[PDB]
RNA sequence: CUCAAAGAUUAAGCCAUGUGGUAAUUCUAAUCCAAGGAAAGCAGGCGCGCAAAUUACCCAAUCCUAAUUCAGGGAGGUAGUGAGGAGGGCAAGUCUGGUGCCAGCAGCCGCGGUAAU
RNA sequence: CCGGACGGUGGCCAUGGAAGUCGGAAUCCGCUAAGGAGUGUGUAACAACUCACCGGCGGAGUAACUAUGACUCUCGCCUCGUCAUCUAAUUAAGUCAAGCGUUCAUAGCGACAUUGAUUGUUCACCCACUGAACUUAGUACGAGAGGAACAGUUC
RNA sequence: UCCGUGAUAGUUUAAUGGUCAGAAUGGGCGCUUGUCGCGUGCCAGAUCGGGGUUCAAUUCCCCGUCGCGGAGCCA
């Protein structure tokens, strides 16, 4: 999401006027939870597509409709959000000019043009989902760092999307005439501090898992050791506990390009630790470790995890992509409460993509599962089943 | 894109008790969670049913089943193309059938449960194939259509019209005594009635089969080998075009099974169509012009291959793999120890084992003679020869069960013994019986590999022995003999009722324990290969069956094998690829050359 | 030798050092085999590794179907030409150098072998036995 | 987007057909046509028509 | 109802089956291999594609082939398989409910932005 | 060497579950010879061990997209380059112990601090090979996944 | 790495004698004009971060941060 504006009128303490640009189908789902019935939107389309009848005849234009919302057709798989509505009929002429009043009109959303939401019921829950991201489902977990010898991009993935949050960048070492003119080491030293500060703030650095460190040359490796040097200096145990968030990659190209060079190329990636399968894999391990030695310390399935939670034995929560994105909206509220509820009793969380072997194993298990901290026998009783 | 696949589920009702589990299958399945159909409960018979259409192939249900009642497999849609018949929901289904051809003999070979028996009924007109569907009220018409593209199509038109009525030699060997008494009265009556052919045929058929003694006896009275042969007689005597034999080698001895094979082949000469099913490769090779191989998991499925040559089909069988089907049907390949392979030890133990003097046992109708021989420790001796020779009598005497007419064998030794024909006569269940003999033998890993896991005795544990099956009972009995410690162990004809995999599990069993424990064993056998693997010495029996007999001292493997095979006059050169015995025809130059060398068999040994 | 080679092999005169090209004698589409390595061969400064009868090599196809060219695969030497000597005292030799493309386990890629095949190779590689006509 | 596929067919409300006199087939139907079109005529409001609803 | 075209276009692409010896031939004094050696006609299958049927019956007819008959013949003959439109050009005023440049129509012209010929 | 190791009670709050034994302080009472609101081993959670303590023993801006920059404004080093193409192949030590190590500082680690191508190529980077193979054995162990050796044999 | 050389409003660059800081463009402000824009009137800097000296420091020292040029030998 990109939010062009967002202002708070003086005549209305409550609601808001948000101009915004949805960027992917995760951002379609965001729009969904913001837009209410009886809010207004003004977007554009392309109406003038009359009779004949007198003249040819049409005209063309690019006519923008101030439509009040009545309904929605929302299909997440299909990347289709559509708002049905009636013209607000701006008799004032300032808006809605060129449209013929008295005639319903729809908005199929596109990622191309921004639109304005005149909101009535702008709440604190929507605001979270507009300025932190809005994947109450969570698909990702990544951040990258490309550096060539002269340019760097700190990249980053989202709180929701494969959507950049912060394009950092330092003064990168460029292979100077002398031994690599000392400006290299001080400036590189700066970057770590710059990237650590950004990721600490942007994130709750307990939400991202991955930093990929990517270079043409030895630069990446140099930088890793430099990270953990400064780490020992500060006694920064946020970094030192955790050899598994940095992963050291080589690429040819290193602009924003570099990332997709690294990932999709089988040089440095596969299903080993990219850290957006990280703890996802490690906890789904431990989940079957327990469950197959019939120990009562792992439990599985939408019926069974909600009951394993009622007994309040659960730590590491295993959730999926499929059961979320397969088709269904509503349903993912229930599971989100259920993550917090469970953690309010104990635990972290792992969302696994079902586009993969691991997510498929858990999906054959209703896409929801757990590991407990402690055995709580016969969690399948009270609630009736197996 | 990806290749195509399917799911097939077969459930065993014997294994399933829904009360204890609960209908857990439905509850645990992920498809049903969603509201789908994969597992449906049948309120009637009270069984779980799994539909193949809705099932995911997850296998979650299989793991959850407390017993191990459910099996889900994933196939590349190999089975779907071929569907001939299915017994019912979640039961055995048959795939393909064997071609019949006039003037020739077509073989069939496979492991038990493949549907070789079923296939015969379908060809017989006894059962009508449903076609994996509803087909039931005589819909022979649909079967021809299903067979189109196959040579069987012509046969099915013939069968419906009833131009030909096939004659069937019934398969189940255990079942026959109950069914017939007399045939009505005595075997002789059967042979006179059935004889459509020549008056010569009555005499000739009896002479070749060695039925002369048996005519006066009743069918119920007959021993297993005798029982088989009378059936064969009726299948020559009958007038017809198609003669189906289903397992004609069962119960028979080594000499007799070869004899049966020749006579059956004579039918091809009159240009009468013949079909046959065999567990024995020696027998199968001789009989057949063409051979089919039946493969697949037992009781789950079994497919018939396209027709093949005699030599070719046998070669492929032994590999354990079939290329078009691309299935490794058998988990491990069969191999025989070279004798170079064996461990080299100085053997005596206490200086040699016990020894027996000349023995004689005379019933008054049969007389057995035995030549003084010696037995040593940690050795194994095979006993071969035709039945009625007193192979059984000899073992009994050593067991102490029988008292010799002359001679004596009073040994200090503790003996364990396994009888030849096993009929239940013990009250109790299978687990109780085996536990009394020895628990702890049951704990060993060796016993898990050979007995418990393959059959699934766990399910058998509650079942009564009277209620039991033939082959399953056999492996259990052999194991039980091994259950208790003894200086010497005695086993009589372990190969009965067993298919290829089953016998070979036994071969590994006797050799390994004996070697390890440093104890001795005597094993009686008809199967060539089993004797070779286990033994170090052999005793050959000779004489005339049902009259008199003789035994010899133990002699080396090479020496004993030459004598035995010389009595048969069939040489088994060697096949270079398979290392299998390759049979040699009578009067020949190559075979003639061997007779001058004294080599009936070949192995990875030096020799010309 | 190595994988799938059931049997040992008595030493026989090395005929084919690296760089040698033998005839491809199967029906795989390959016309020749260019030897780049011998399996199980040892090390001595300056010595070319060199194969013989029933050795498994690593080759590329210099001449043949393009789907076979530009890559390295296993092959097995089936005919020699450098004369060698058996333990029955005989010094013998074929008219050509030739081998057949194969998999690490030792399975033929093709289905026929054209020409004769020396027994020491037949004895070594069962799937080679299968596809052989005249042996030795 | 695939999304919409079959949106409208699936959102039109069923209405079942109605049960009506069987029309004769063949020569008889031609007869009906000839009498309807040519014999007792029908209307001629201005000229002629072959089915309007309210006019 | 009688009359019957029919796997040529794609791939003249590929085809299951219908006194003595010897593995085995109508033996002779890309397939089966006792390792020696021997072997685009009907139906029907695979494949191919947009694309074409049955493993049937028969000599009765029409004639053909062999010698003074009435033998032979899937040449041949019988059977089986195998018939949318209602805006205009077009002719129907199209009317009633759902849809809103979404779904869809529409050979072209053009329809479709709640009152849709 | 061994016996005994006990009642208030499973202290109190934090408590998802913490009954002495991850945690926040607080250390009492009765017992009787002596038995800690509890040394370490803890099943989630008591137990069940234990022990203490009684005792038996030249520079920048520009984006109806990121980037670039049509436009406005001002005075072959890195390199073995990247893509192809030709190759099977191508420069043609130790101390301290805070920490990790999911439970545990030292299994395994430890901050701070401190005592044949291609090239002249070395190098570097690929392509291949191989102590190995064979039985021992798909064995022992393992829910599986997988996976030994000693003996004997050939290289 | 040394020695040289800089940096001023959104941006590029003029400037001083120790007491005084600009231009141009870009922008924000109207008017033009059908309506935008060109045009035409109107508008607005912590002089890189830093410490020191002095009555008074944009101006005079000292350091860094960055961007530049110039060297780079006999192995
Ligand atoms: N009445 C039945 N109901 C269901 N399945 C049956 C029935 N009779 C036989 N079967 C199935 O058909 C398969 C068996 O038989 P067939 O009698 O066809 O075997 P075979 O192939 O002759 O084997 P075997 O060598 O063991 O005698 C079995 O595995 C079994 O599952
Ligand atoms: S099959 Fe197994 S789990 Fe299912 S009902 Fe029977 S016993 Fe229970
Ligand atoms: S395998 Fe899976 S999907 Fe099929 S029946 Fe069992 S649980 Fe249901």
């Amino acid at each position: 999401m990109k939010v062009i504006s967002l202002k708070k009128d003086s005549f209305n303490k409550g609601g808001a006027v948000i101009t915004l640009l949805p960027e992917d189908k995760e951002d379609l789902f965001t729009v969904y939870q913001i837009v209410d019935k009886d809010d207004e939107l003004i977007f554009k389309k392309k109406f003038t597509s009359k009779l004949d009848e007198a003249g040819k005849k049409k005209s063309t234009d690019l006519v923008k409709l101030k439509i009040k919302v009545i309904s929605e057709d929302f299909d997440m798989k299909d990347e289709y959000l559509k708002y049905k509505g009636v013209t607000v009929t701006d008799e004032s002429g300032a808006s809605n000019v060129d449209i013929p009043v008295g005639k319903y009109l729809s908005f199929t959303l596109d990622y191309v043009y921004p639109f304005t939401i005149i909101k009535q019921n702008f709440n604190k829950f929507m605001q979270k989902l507009l300025n932190e991201a809005c994947n109450i489902e969570y698909k990702s977990d990544t951040a990258a760092v490309v550096l060539q010898e002269g340019i760097a991009h700190v990249c980053l993935v989202t709180s929701s999307s494969t959507i950049l949050k912060q394009k950092i960048e330092y003064s990168m070492p460029k292979k100077k005439r002398t031994t690599d003119v000392l400006k290299f080491d001080e400036k590189t030293e700066k970057f770590y501090k710059a990237i650590y500060s950004a990721m600490k703030k942007d994130l709750n650095f307990d939400k991202l898992k991955t930093i990929i460190l990517c270079s043409p040359g030895f630069y990446a490796k140099i930088l890793m050791d430099k990270i953990f040097q400064y780490a020992e200096e500060e006694h920064n145990k946020k970094i030192l506990d955790n050899k598994g968030m940095f992963f050291i990659a080589h690429c040819s190209t290193g602009y924003l390009q570099g990332i997709n060079e690294v990932l999709k190329n089988p040089l440095y990636a596969s299903k080993l630790q990219d850290t957006k399968y990280s703890k996802e894999i490690m906890v789904m391990d431990e989940f079957l470790l327990h469950l197959n030695k019939d120990d009562d310390k792992a439990w599985y399935g939408e019926k069974e995890v909600v009951k394993a939670a009622e007994y309040g034995a659960i730590s590491y929560l295993l959730l999926t992509d499929k059961v979320l994105h397969s088709d269904n909206i509503a349903q993912r509220e229930e599971y989100l409460k259920l993550m917090d509820s469970v953690e309010s009793n104990g635990g972290k969380a792992l969302v696994l993509s079902t586009l993969h072997s691991l997510g498929e194993e858990l999906d054959q298990l209703t896409g929801i599962a757990c590991i407990l901290k402690y055995p709580l026998p016969d969690l399948d009783e009270d609630d009736g089943e197996e | 894109m990806s290749d195509k696949n399917s799911r097939i589920a077969i459930v065993s009702a014997d294994k399933c008790k829904p009360k204890k589990c609960r209908q857990e299958c439905k509850r645990s399945c992920p498809v049903v969670k969603t509201g789908k159909l994969c597992i449906e409960v049948t309120p009637t018979s009270k069984i779980a049913f799994i539909s193949e259409i809705l099932c995911i192939g997850c296998g979650i249900c299989v793991k959850k089943c407390p017993f191990d009642a459910i099996q889900i497999i994933n196939l590349p849609t190999n089975l779907e193309a071929h569907v001939t018949h299915r017994y019912s929901a979640n039961s055995f289904k048959l795939h393909r059938l064997p071609t019949p051809r006039p003037g020739q003999v077509l073989g069939l070979v496979g492991t038990n449960g493949i549907g070789k028996s079923t296939a015969l009924k379908i060809l017989a007109g006894k059962q009508k194939p449903n076609l994996g569907r509803f087909d039931d009220p005589p819909e022979w018409q649909e079967i021809i259509k299903y067979f189109r593209g196959s040579e069987l199509q012509n046969y099915f038109t013939k069968m419906l019209e009833d131009d030909i009525k096939a004659i069937i030699k019934p398969q189940y060997v255990d079942n026959i005594p109950r069914a017939i008494k007399g045939p009505v009265q005595k075997v002789g009556e059967l042979l006179k009635l059935r004889m459509e052919k020549s008056p010569e045929d009555v005499k000739r058929y009896i002479k070749i089969l060695q039925l002369e003694n048996v005519l006066k006896r009743d069918i119920e009275k007959l021993s297993g080998g005798e029982l088989q042969r009378f059936a064969i007689g009726m299948s020559c005597v009958q007038e017809a075009d198609v003669y189906m034999f289903d397992e004609p080698s069962s119960y028979l001895d080594v000499k007799q099974r070869l004899n049966a094979a020749q006579i059956i082949r004579s039918l091809l000469a009159p240009t009468k169509y013949v079909i046959c099913v065999e567990h024995d490769l020696s027998v199968l090779d001789y009989l057949s012009d063409f051979v089919c191989i039946i493969y697949g998991v037992p009781s789950v499925y079994g497919v018939v291959t396209l027709p093949a040559s005699v030599r070719e089909g046998i070669n492929i069988f032994l590999d354990g793999h079939i290329p078009a089907e691309n299935l490794r049907f058998r988990t491990e390949a069969l191999q025989f120890r070279i004798a170079d392979a064996t461990e080299d030890l100085q053997n005596d133990s206490a200086s040699r084992a016990f020894s027996y003097p000349s023995l004689k046992k005379t019933q008054g109708d049969f007389v057995l003679n035995v030549e003084e021989g010696e037995f040593s420790d940690s050795e194994i001796l095979v006993m071969m020869g035709e039945n009625g020779t007193g192979k059984t009598t000899l073992i009994k005497l050593l067991a102490g069960a029988l008292k010799p007419d002359e001679g004596q064998d009073i040994p200090k030794l503790n003996v364990s013994m396994k009888p030849q024909k096993i009929a239940p006569k013990f009250p109790g269940t299978v687990r109780q019986l085996f536990f009394k003999k020895i628990r702890g033998q049951f704990l060993n890993p060796q016993f898990q590999t050979d007995v418990v896991k393959p059959l699934r005795i766990d399910d058998i544990i509650d079942q009564e022995v009277q209620h039991l099956s033939g082959g399953e009972l056999q492996r259990v009995a052999i194991v039980l003999a091994l259950g208790i410690p003894a200086d010497i162990y005695l086993i009589d004809e372990p190969s009965a009722y067993l298919d290829s995999e089953q016998r070979i599990i036994c071969s590994k069993v006797i050799r390994r324990f004996i070697l390890h424990n440093k104890k001795t064993a005597f094993i009686v056998e008809h199967d060539f290969i089993m004797a070779t693997y286990l033994a170090d010495k052999v005793i050959v029996f000779e004489g005339i069956p049902s009259k008199n007999a003789h035994a010899r001292a133990p002699e080396s493997l090479l020496t004993g094998c030459n004598r035995f095979l010389k009595n048969l006059n069939v040489t088994f050169r060697r096949d270079p690829n398979s290392f299998r015995p390759r049979i040699n025809k009578l009067d020949s130059q190559m075979d003639k050359e061997q007779k001058s060398s004294g080599n009936y068999f070949f192995l990875d040994n030096t020799g010309i | 030798s190595g994988n799938g080679a059931q049997g040992t092999k008595f030493r026989i005169s090395l005929g084919l050092p690296v760089g040698a090209i033998m005839n491809c004698a199967d029906n795989s589409g390959a016309r020749n085999l260019y030897i780049i390595a011998v399996k199980g061969s040892g090390s001595r400064l300056n010595r070319l590794p060199a194969a013989s009868l029933g050795d498994m090599v690593m080759a590329t196809v210099k001449k043949g179907k393009p789907e076979l060219r530009k890559k390295v695969m296993p092959a097995i030497v089936v005919r020699q030409a450098k004369s060698w000597r058996r333990r029955d005292g005989v010094f013998l030799y074929f008219e050509d150098n030739a081998g057949v493309i194969a998999n690490p386990k030792g399975e033929m890629k093709g289905s026929a072998i054209t020409g004769p095949v020396g027994k020491e190779c037949a004895d070594l590689w069962p799937r080679v036995a299968s596809n052989s006509g005249v042996v030795v | 987007s695939l999304a919409r596929a079959g949106k409208v067919k699936s959102q039109t409300p069923k209405v079942e057909k109605t049960e009506k006199p069987k029309k004769p087939k063949g020569r008889a139907y031609k007869r009906l046509l000839y009498t309807r079109r040519f014999v007792n005529v029908t209307l001629v409001n201005g000229k002629r028509r072959m089915n309007p609803g309210p006019s």
